[PDB]
């Protein structure tokens, strides 16, 4: 209608003509008007102006909402104490009350940091679980506990529409861009409302990021309480990480109330279904071994032969094909070797014994040597053959259990804050043995031990390992592992003090600042720190060559979940290995057509360290288009290092610490053949 | 649009699914025989326009690496430089090798000239494998089997050759299914009398009275197809191959 008797009625200051003339705009307020409401240079003079003022007020923010203001529209609103499933209720609550407490939220959240904001925020939460409109009003009210009440407020009847939507994409965009502090109340009050609904495995993935002791035995009572088991049972003792799964072993280890708490947690139940399910439905041909164990010569092909043998666990035969093939090998392949059996053997505890006990005490050192490393790992709960090695332990020179150090060290790390281990460590790293490897298994076996510690520790296993550290600066390969177990113990996020304390002790000359920036690439798992991507392109040209390796190699840890932006322009640069920072960067996806897209361009190279690089990268990327790629090998090649490790990648074709240690571990192959001893025990390899 | 979304001829596109899926995908039945014919097979269709031979060649784009020559086109519209273009589709084939070489809509002779002989006389050369061996498979399809010289027979075709029927309103039923598996639209619509609206069309322009349907029907912020807005665009389409 047209506003011609209408227009002039706001003009007089008669009380009347308002208490009439606005109930006649609340009745038009349902369309607004018949145009966008250009009243406003006729009625701004009733600002100053004040029965039913109420009305006024809630006219006056109507129309300064409608036309534009920024500051203004919530002040008549929580000046005006609001009184007094329908179109104009979705209008003036659904949209303007929305963007209305949007931008009062943001005002006074980013403004000062009352009761107003939390009665029109909870009456706003009240008005759209009404409209309810899902994740829109939810993800404007995330920035401004209030998120605690609001999520136990509305979690009533809809269950898998927030849960799976709301926790889902505010799951991923909290972990992308929401910081720390905010995540801590996602577990928390997903905790609260997880735990009072069911899907119980993302309360266990919130178990995961919680790192808590008591969520495992409430889900284990109301699991239980609620009876498939085998594969909780699975995803369960792979989904739990060092600390819940010892302090899970000891409070099971006290009641455990049924003994399968103890049986499951125990490796023997994820791994005793698995030999006749992988028998069975599973028929491996024997022309790999015959093929792949055919062409192999020169002591190093035979080597990655040792290699497929190795991690092969169907058929045994190419595993007990003759003798003499582990003496023909080197003295590291004898290690690697010595351990290829107990690679091939990670099932049937009780035959363990009476096939591992052929190479134990023998008349070779590294056959006993790595027999222990074969007995440390076939299993990791049996724990039974550390006395006959641990036990000694006296060499103080050269003695055989140095090397027996090193495969019950480590394959007892692997097998694992327990003291009953780290004091008999303390001569360990007192020693200072020249061979490299015992402080490399010793830092990383110590380090494994202490990943996922409540906030980490300062204490004087990392006190003494860097004061040791830096008693003498020679062999510079220490000051390159010994951060690897350092880091290592850095884990325990929730913005710790480790970082400043290593800011502040450990900056000296630039190989404890190369140990601090590895400090630096452990002390980023991820969080809101565009901080440290803007430091990242501000850091990214320096002319140390290493820490560009290492800190820009971190690339692939800290995005890791958001693949959209990880590809980058890493490859038109020019440094020496800043092809191989992109070619690790790749790391073991699904392996998309950009992946592979990367790994055409990395795939040709002069340098034998890309050459060499490229094929784990590539086959650990993809597990008829597997083997072309290898085919591309064959054209490229037809040395040692490049047959090796492309054979490696022909067995190679077909947040968890335990997967992302050992190649940030390995990433220092460029070095001795000594090294290759611990190349074949990578235990991220499924 | 797959291999299993059309119908009533299953059986002839089960015929070239298991014929040029056989080299380089399931091997356990491919080294065995130890035959390999490297020429594939040669479709054909009276109604043609690509459509439904790229319903049939679409069993490949499955998982290879896309790869189609469509007809001899850039052969006439380009100076003479004649088989070097396609000397260097077959090398880039042949760094391609898990492809398959699909050619649609063949007019080389069915539409300077002389060089068409010469140039057609040397594809076969390259096509028969004068210097190569069983990596990449040839298809060809055009609009006519009888298109084909005599010359591109007996070294031409040496593994399979195919028969297309009339679309007796079967195919033109399954491809207007398909076109209406994804919109809403009733029964209201007739479909005889825009299947065969013209005088037969299987599915090119009723996939362009689909595309102006739903922009067209968009047209009026319904997602019904109103019964007089559909042929109200047939009226367009049906108009502007008549008037010229």
């Amino acid at each position: 209608r047209d506003k011609a008797p209408v227009q002039p009625q706001q003009s007089p200051a008669a009380a009347p003509g308002g208490t009439d003339e606005k109930p006649s705009g609340k009745e038009r307020r349902d369309a607004g008007d018949k145009d966008k409401e250009q009243e406003l240079s006729e009625e701004d003079k009733q600002l100053q102006d004040e029965l039913y003022r109420p009305a006024l007020e809630e006219l006056r923010r109507q129309i300064r909402s409608s036309t534009t203001s920024m500051t203004s529209v919530p002040k008549p609103l929580k000046f005006l104490r609001p009184h007094y499933n329908k179109r104009f209720a979705a209008d003036i609550i659904s949209v303007l009350a929305m963007t209305m407490s949007g931008e009062r939220e943001c005002l006074k959240y980013r403004l000062v940091g009352a009761g107003e904001v939390a009665k029109e925020w909870q009456e706003l939460d009240d008005a759209e679980k009404v409209q309810r409109e899902p994740l829109l009003t939810l993800v404007k009210e995330i920035v401004p506990l209030l998120m605690e009440i609001e999520q136990v407020d509305m979690l009533e009847k809809d269950i898998d529409e927030n849960a799976y939507a709301k926790v889902c994409l505010y799951l991923t965009s909290c972990v992308n861009y929401v910081p720390e502090p905010e995540n801590s109340a996602l577990l928390r009050c997903a905790l609260g409302v997880f735990r009072k609904f069911s899907r119980f495995p993302e309360a266990l993935r919130l178990a995961l990021m919680l790192n808590d002791m008591e969520l495992v035995e409430d889900i284990f009572t109301s699991c239980k309480d609620v009876v498939m088991l085998g594969r909780h049972g699975v995803f369960l003792e792979l989904s739990e990480d060092v600390e819940e799964y010892e302090d899970l072993t000891e409070i099971m280890s006290n009641v455990q109330l049924n003994s399968n708490f103890l049986a499951l947690a125990r490796e023997l139940d994820i791994m005793e279904p698995k030999v006749p399910d992988d028998i069975y439905k599973t028929h491996l041909e024997n022309n790999r071994f015959g093929g792949s164990g055919s062409q192999v010569d020169s002591a190093r092909m035979n080597l990655a032969s040792s290699f497929v043998n190795g991690f092969v666990n169907q058929d045994k035969l190419l595993t007990d094909d003759g003798n003499k093939w582990l003496y023909k090998n080197k003295d590291h392949g004898m290690l690697s070797a010595a351990a290829s059996l107990g690679m091939i053997l990670l099932w049937d505890v009780d035959g363990g014994l009476t096939q591992i006990d052929k190479y134990l005490y023998s008349s070779e050192d590294y056959i006993k040597s790595g027999a222990l490393l074969a007995c440390g790992i076939v299993n990791s709960g049996v724990r039974n053959e550390c006395d006959p090695a641990l036990a000694l332990l006296s060499d103080y020179v050269l003695h055989n259990s140095n090397t027996m150090r090193l495969g019950s060290i480590f394959g007892l790390g692997l097998a694992y804050n327990r003291e009953d281990v780290l004091t008999l460590l303390l001569p360990v790293m007192g020693d200072s043995k020249s061979s490299m490897e015992v402080a490399g298994v010793t830092a990383l076996a110590c380090g494994m031990i202490a990943v996922g510690s409540c906030n980490g520790d300062v204490t004087s296993t990392i006190l003494q390992t860097i004061m040791e550290k830096s008693e003498t600066e020679l062999k510079d390969t220490y000051a390159r592992w010994l951060p690897l177990g350092l880091g290592l113990n850095h884990l325990g996020k929730g913005e710790a003090i480790e970082a400043i304390l290593a800011a502040l002790e450990v900056v000296s000359e630039p190989f404890r600042s190369f140990a601090n920036t590895l400090v630096d690439v452990c002390a980023y798992a991820g969080s809101g720190n565009v901080l440290k991507v803007q430091q990242l392109l501000h850091i990214c040209s320096e002319h140390f060559d290493s820490k560009e390796k290492e800190e820009d190699k971190d690339k692939k840890e800290k995005k890791d979940k958001d693949k959209k932006e990880a590809p980058a322009d890493m490859g038109a640069h020019q440094g020496v290995a800043v092809l191989g920072i992109a070619l690790i960067a790749m790391g073991e996806e699904i392996g998309a057509e950009m992946a592979l897209r990367t790994f055409g361009h990395l795939l040709r190279y002069g340098e034998p360290t890309l050459r060499r690089a490229v094929p784990l990268a590539l086959a650990l990327i993809s597990v008829s288009h597997d083997a072309d790629p290898e085919v591309s090998y064959n054209s490229i090649f037809a040395a040692r290092l490049a047959a090796m490790l492309r054979q490696l990648a022909q067995y190679h074709a077909k947040k968890g610490t335990l997967t992302l240690c050992p190649y940030h571990s390995d990433r220092q192959l460029m070095s001795q053949v000594a090294v290759a001893g611990l190349l074949t025990v990578l235990v991220s390899f499924l | 649009e797959t291999y299993a979304d059309i119908g009533g001829l299953d059986n002839q596109i089960q015929e070239i699914k298991e014929s040029v899926e056989l080299p380089l995908t399931h091997p356990e039945y491919y080294e065995e025989m130890g035959i390999k014919p490297p020429k594939g097979v040669i479709l054909y269709g009276p109604p043609g326009t690509g459509k439904t031979l790229l319903a049939k060649a679409v069993a490949n784009q499955t998982s290879a690496t896309f790869l189609r020559v469509v007809g001899s086109e850039l052969i006439q519209k380009y100076l003479g430089d004649g088989p070097k273009l396609v000397r260097e589709l077959f090398r880039v084939a042949e760094e391609h090798a898990p492809s398959i070489v699909f050619i649609d809509e063949i007019d080389a002779i069915g539409t300077g000239e002389r060089e068409i002989q010469r140039t057609m006389l040397e594809l076969l050369n390259q096509l028969d494998g004068f210097d190569s061996r069983g990596d990449v498979k040839v298809i060809m399809a055009t609009n006519r089997i009888e298109t084909l010289d005599p010359a591109l027979i007996r070294p031409g075709r040496i593994d399979r050759k195919i028969e297309f029927p009339l679309p007796d309103e079967k195919t033109k039923k399954r491809i207007f299914q398909i076109h209406t598996s994804r919109m809403t639209l009733a029964d209201d619509v007739t479909l005889d009398d825009l299947i065969m609206a013209k005088d037969d069309l299987s599915g090119a322009d009723i996939k362009a009275i689909c595309t102006e349907a739903g922009l067209m029907a968009l047209r009026e912020r319904r997602m019904k197809v109103t019964n007089e807005d559909f042929k109200k665009s047939k009226e367009n389409v049906l108009y502007k191959k008549q008037e010229g």
